[PDB]
């Protein structure tokens, strides 16, 4: 009977309804191995037309009309469900199949405020207090979290829903996981890295959940439940299991071994490649992990999962885009890859910053065109928001700050590719530069993040301001005498006044001068920093700075050439610079004995070398004594000569200038040209490229 | 030289030592310089001696790190970036960065 | 007291002498996750339970006080930790060195030995174990299905729980690997092999269907008396569906690392990641081959290793190619790198196919690896050789033998590339490969290019040139039938062996070749024809005496004249034939315009045509009188008309480097080829577009 | 544009018996007195025999696409098959190599 197809699919998929979202290739259980469902709709066939008839049905409103009102329903229900899911037709009748992803849940968005509002409202159910421990947990508030969960797990058999109590249960095992690591973590480590012993969670709640959690196996869940339940929800069965996202594993890696072997061939795959097996899986997973209210931000398990997943996509598409053609290829070959919003929080999200690095490294992401702008900016801005209005008080929570940090970072910098408008970028550039965290972000580190974000967006007058006051605070903060700034990039605070005049080249401060205006010579250690900062002041305010701090060190020496005060040289600085190497060498000929190689990070001498290539420095007593580096062999005697000194990495480490003025010499250049040749070809690099292209032939 | 070097973390304030661990890996990425050195070592243990919210603070202390391999490495001011991952398999790996001053520039000194 | 220590060890791996190999990984469940035994021996703590022991090891004077039962099982653990390889502490460690030793003759390849044990009297059970492996590895299946069967019945009355629980699991997967054959042998392998061959009837696939019914893999352990489920934990992991799926992970996670170091150029210190992999891939060896195991039935294990293997040489290869500051130079400067040695020469023959060996080169470079060992590769390749010609010099062959074993043949024989042999072993080789292997896998195009790799570092004495003779002779006598043609998948035919020849022995003959062409008519057509292919190798008499038959009337003849060097200098009605080809193919060509066919043929007559238009010797007006819409000619008649490409890109990789050379002796492409040649230097990585760019451009 | 999914018929050669349909998944091409040197490997998809036909030898293969009629032929092709028999498992892919007689040095047609 046509009538009595839907009879057999309700009686087997009856009980999934009770979810909010499960996997296509998870439904190969539910129906006990009887038909194969692509991760991209299409059913496949592995003694009765069974899935045949149903699809049938929906094409042809003619044969469905025959139906009772309870068939009707039944029906409704399974064509609304399946159209939540994704299933589609046969592949026989397949057709165009484009799928996009929409994750249904204010978690992987990152509303915290509309997360409170939620929470500070009135409970209505079960399913409302599982949403609201999910939230209370990723909002970093663990005890309610794990209260509520108690509480849930407590009265879920006397509400009569089983799917609740097991995903309850699994929940409040996972975050017990994460408050025991967490305690562990802060114990012994946390002394040293946040410089403080702090354990919000006091020696009560650990002694009652060490006990509570005892003798409970992730394992052995589902076996010790009603059978009813065993054969309703074996979907659910995969959860319970210690060695748990193993498949997906394992998978990715055969896919990754194919792309791979079909990326050295040069293949021509047809239809669904293997690629996009990768992307539908990666989101049949992430929709099905976060629509269910599961705790798995505690795994660094899912982000090697989704950060594989998305290095491979990344790697795949850039093949396709530098890759060769022939004619048999044009005769099949004759789709590209670009970013959207939810691409963007998923990088945010599960990668670290070696990890974009690597990224950027082996691929190129500029080439990777971006869209749905809109909601990058409202994301960015609201992540912003955040950091500003949490740092901005007396209060901060530090399970939540490790959990969040790290993707306000991942996103601060990823911002890069997205253009922005005023507005935003505004708020995004006050929230860095006024209230992140100093031990995350050095002003080395503050400084790169500022200037990469340049790259699309310019320099309006509104960001020219704010760095004008983080400039103000940093001259109030060096009025101490005990204060002293540390980088971990070479780049200080000298570096946000090249920036402003980079774009703003006639540019001066009116909070700067007063500061420098109300100076003594017994105000030192402000001095020493406003010498940094000469081209941003007046220069009334200029000659008033230079008259307290003459030219005396080194340092003030190069950094009165570096801001370019001296143009010119003047007499009696060959004097320091003869003896700064006088003294090395005095120091030299006693280590000798000694034995130190002391290959300091210091590069004052080879700068000196450069200066004396470029014939600004020349003089006979600069090569009476010669130090211990290397790389005087270029500019003292480019004929005696050694292995290397540190040319390989210099020719990168150069500018154009000095590359071109290095071509135009006399034997050098076979060398060069030799060990040019040897890093290309026994290597990969375009820089090596570059500079056997241009500057060499 | 040998392959295994031990490495030794010290607070720049007296000298007492912080922890002792063994090396695993480390990274080396007018004119200037852009470098960056990234140290990671393997479990170590804290001194017994030295164990006994958040505000955008830097009120922090500097640390120096000595690798022992005689090959003397010495790095004056390091930094370590510890970074929160909790895991599905529950049952110590320590990173750092080597920092610079502006004024007395020295990120890396060996002596042999 | 000190003499109590070795009571708990006993107390807890006692049963774990019962088997061959153990695996140091796979020790944390039989002291219940107590310490940490690394990969590479030492252990680490997470009282002093190992410690004492360990201590008593240093220290004869302190086990002198044990009594005779102490002393023998303080004898039992030391030697078992010796065959294992457990050594000392981690905090007491120091120079490390690990070599492996599989000790099975199945892995050797030693078919002889094997048929002559099997062929020996039975002495226990675990001769009988033994002898079941064999007879499946040497794809004897029904009486390894019977011989698995009798010993399963046979284990209980023996009291030997672990052969039990082993033959059971080793006959399920003899079971699915008849049943697998029998599927694939009946679709797919009527056409494969050109018939319907099914060695196993009807009465054994319907006993052994029934016998398996709900015979699942997993709950085997927990179906077990609970002493053994305490004593044999170690097994437990055998006993599951999704196996050799941990490794895959850890594999994984070890690949993960090892990129990332490379990609950030990083300085790994003591045991690296890729030291961990090769020890993981060498553990995992040892444990399943040495204890009988049926895992040839596996693909997944073949790609474990497939992995291991490729991961291991391409970080050889970073590690060879690197580029190095002063501080790698200083750590690594004596380069103690990778080398190959036997035991890897023979996991990359039994466990990569051609592709993957070729995936492997083109990312690799394998010349540059030294091979050590190599009496034993030698001898390995000889027995191969031996075997095959063994089994396929008389009326018979092991079919299902034949496919588990020609793959292995195959990779051996493609890998011996690298290995040097002697003058005996590498003319076996070469006679079991040119008269013995089966021609449904190696045509004549695979089988000239698999000679002729073995030539890059052995040349070509004189038993090779007889043996090629032969082969010749042979070929020459199969083309005495009128209705005979040799088809090639990679263009390369009969007259290849000739060249080869030529290129070792330009002055050389055949005193067998010039009867068979002594003795030809008119008629004999399909041989003439053939033997015009190998003319430079004949008689001069023979030479005038064939080309007194058959004249150049056709264009594959003049071609072929070219070819074999029989027409230095350009003869009359020479072009006449090349105009008109040239003509009929536009003639063809503008009737089809309507109908709109493409027709890219494989043939490249039109190619060369304009190649040959470039060196002036046919030089002529006629030639540009018509087109046949081919880009390639567009390079030999107009080179200022162009267009987007020809098939330039892919032919400054064809040409060779004459052609090259004139190329950057020209006007106005060469500037259109610079700037193709940087985009494609640019956005890729291939060594050949760096080729031309540095040595025929500048 | 070509729907990137084309169909593949696998016939006999000397009679013309079709043997079997298939969709196409894999094609790979590698490459004075010149010389060829070019090999194809085709890759199906699941594929079932003709009924006739389960009741040396030469093979013809037929590729049919549209671009929005496109025509693939290779007359002379060899089966490679190969025996990987696996874990878990309970239709398989097959691979065929372009062959090229010695008369006709022809391998790969394309028909618009």
């Amino acid at each position: 009977k046509d009538d009595e197809v839907i009879d057999y699919i309700y009686g087997k998929i009856s009980p999934l309804f009770a979810l909010q979202y499960i996997r296509k290739i998870d439904l190969k259980h539910v129906f006990e191995y009887d038909y194969h469902f692509e991760v991209n709709g299409t059913v496949v066939r592995h003694g009765f037309g069974y899935m045949e008839r149903f699809f049938e049905l929906k094409e042809s409103c003619d044969e469905r009309s025959k139906l009772s009102k309870k068939q009707y329903e039944r029906f409704n229900a399974l064509f609304n469900f399946f159209e939540k899911n994704g299933v589609i037709c046969m592949a026989k009748d397949a057709g165009t199949l484009n799928t996009s992803i929409e994750i249904n849940s204010l978690a992987y968005h990152g509303k915290y405020d509309v997360m409170k509002k939620f929470i500070e409202e009135q409970s209505v159910s079960i399913e409302d207090d599982y949403k609201k421990a999910f939230f209370l947990a990723c909002l970093g508030r663990w005890e309610e979290s794990y209260d509520l969960y108690s509480n849930i797990i407590l009265n879920s058999i006397d509400e009569s829903n089983g799917c609740v109590y097991y995903l309850s249960q699994i929940n409040r095992y996972r975050i017990y996981q994460s408050i025991t690591q967490a305690v562990t973590q802060f114990n012994g480590l946390g002394l040293l890295t946040f410089g403080r012993h702090y354990k919000p969670f006091t020696d009560e709640f650990l002694a009652r959940i060490e006990r509570e959690m005892t003798n409970f196996n992730i394992d052995d869940l589902f076996n010790g439940m009603p059978f009813e339940f065993q054969k309703k929800y074996k979907i659910l069965e995969f959860l319970s299991d210690n060695q748990f996202l193993y498949d997906d594993t394992v998978k990715l890696f055969e896919l990754t071994n194919k792309v791979r072997s079909e990326m050295s061939e040069g293949s021509y795959s047809f239809g669904m490649s293997s690629d996009i097996v990768v992307l539908l899986r990666l989101y049949d997973n992430l929709r099905f992990l976060y629509e269910n209210c599961l705790w798995s931000v505690s795994f660094h398990e899912f982000h090697q999962y989704i950060r594989n997943s998305m290095s491979l996509l990344i790697e795949k598409a850039e093949y396709e885009r530098t890759r060769d053609i022939d004619e048999l290829g044009f005769s099949f070959f004759g789709s590209g890859f670009f970013m959207e919003y939810y691409d963007f929080v998923n990088i945010s999200r599960h990668f670290k910053i070696d990890d974009i690095k690597n990224l950027e490294r082996s691929c190129s992401i500029d080439k990777i065109r971006f869209g749905e702008q809109e909601k990058i900016e409202e994301y960015l801005v609201g992540i912003a928001e955040e950091i500003t209005k949490q740092f901005s008080a007396n209060g901060m929570n530090v399970v939540f700050y490790t959990q969040f940090i790290s993707e306000a970072k991942a996103a601060l910098y990823f911002a890069k590719y997205v253009k922005l408008s005023e507005e935003g970028l505004g708020k995004i550039v006050k929230a860095l530069l006024f209230y992140f965290p100093e031990r995350d972000l050095d002003i080395g580190k503050r400084y790169v993040w500022l200037e990469r974000l340049t790259k699309c967006n310019e320099l309006p007058k509104s960001i020219i301001s704010i760095i004008d006051d983080f400039l103000v605070l940093q001259a109030e903060k060096h009025i101490d005498q005990n204060y002293s700034e540390v980088s971990s990039n070479g780049l200080y605070s000298r570096d946000y006044g090249a920036l402003i005049k980079h774009f703003e080249k006639n540019f001066i401060s009116k909070r700067l001068s007063e500061i420098t205006l109300c100076l003594t010579q017994d105000k030192q250690k402000q001095i020493d920093f406003l010498f940094k900062l000469l081209p941003l002041l007046s220069t009334n305010a200029k000659s008033h700075l230079l008259s307290f701090k003459s030219v005396e060190n080194i340092n003030d020496l190069m950094n009165g050439i570096r801001i370019g005060l001296i143009d010119e040289f003047t007499p009696e600085h060959e004097e320091l610079i003869i003896e700064y190497l006088e003294t090395r060498k005095v120091n030299y000929i006693v280590e000798k004995e000694k034995g130190i190689q002391t290959f300091s990070s210091n590069d004052y001498m080879s700068t000196f070398g450069i200066w004396y290539f470029l014939e600004e420095i020349n003089n006979s007593k600069m090569e009476e004594f010669i130090g211990m580096d290397d790389q005087y062999d270029f500019f003292v005697d480019p004929e005696n000569f050694d292995y290397k000194k540190f040319i390989p990495s210099w020719l990168k480490n150069y500018n154009d200038k000095l590359l071109g003025k290095i071509a135009g010499n006399k034997h050098m250049k076979h060398h060069v040209i030799e060990v040019l040749k040897e890093r290309v070809k026994n290597s990969n690099d375009k820089r090596y490229l570059e500079i056997l292209m241009n500057y060499f032939i | 030289i040998q392959d295994t070097a031990d490495v030794y973390f010290k607070r720049k304030s007296d000298g007492k030592l912080v922890f002792t661990a063994e090396a695993q890996t480390a990274s080396f990425s007018i004119l200037k310089s852009e470098k960056e050195i990234n140290l990671t070592v393997k479990n170590a243990f804290f001194d017994l001696e030295w164990l006994a919210a958040i505000k955008a603070s830097k009120f922090s202390e500097r640390y120096e790190v000595e690798y022992r391999t005689d090959i003397y490495i010495q790095f004056p001011n390091v930094s370590p970036s510890g970074e929160f991952e909790m895991s599905l398999e529950n049952g110590p790996e320590i990173k750092f960065e080597a920092l610079a001053d502006t004024d007395t520039d020295e990120m890396a000194v060996v002596i042999e």
